[PDB]
């Protein structure tokens, strides 16, 4: 009789990424008109990151969804629209991500 | 169509 104890299932989460200069550390998968990253999803999510870029820094992991970039959120967008947020983001990119247990 | 981007 070993109860289960107490798991977090689903995490949203603010996380400010610092870059000086270059990139974010991140690669971004999925998007509107295109196939899915995870299952049935059509929304944004990042498919790596840089141990030794400033995401890792940040808290971004891998499988993340990405809800919103410095106030845009990117529901039901295209794959580019997410890019070019993110290409456009200045020196530190604060995101909203939904965070699922493995 | 299957997108992936570094940024």
């Amino acid at each position: 009789l070993l109860i289960e104890p107490a798991r977090i299932e689903e995490e949203e989460l603010t996380l400010t990424i610092l870059r000086q200069t270059g990139g974010l550390g991140i690669s971004i998968a999925g998007g509107k008109g295109s196939t899915p990253y995870k299952g049935d999803d059509e929304g944004i999510f990042i498919s790596r990151v840089s141990e030794e870029g400033p995401a890792a820094r940040a808290g971004v992991r891998v499988g993340d969804k990405l809800l919103e970039v410095n106030g845009v959120a990117l529901q039901g967008a295209e794959h580019h629209e997410a890019v070019e947020a993110l290409r456009g983001a200045g020196t530190a990119v604060q995101m909203r991500v939904w965070r699922e247990r493995m | 169509l299957q997108s992936e981007t570094s940024v």
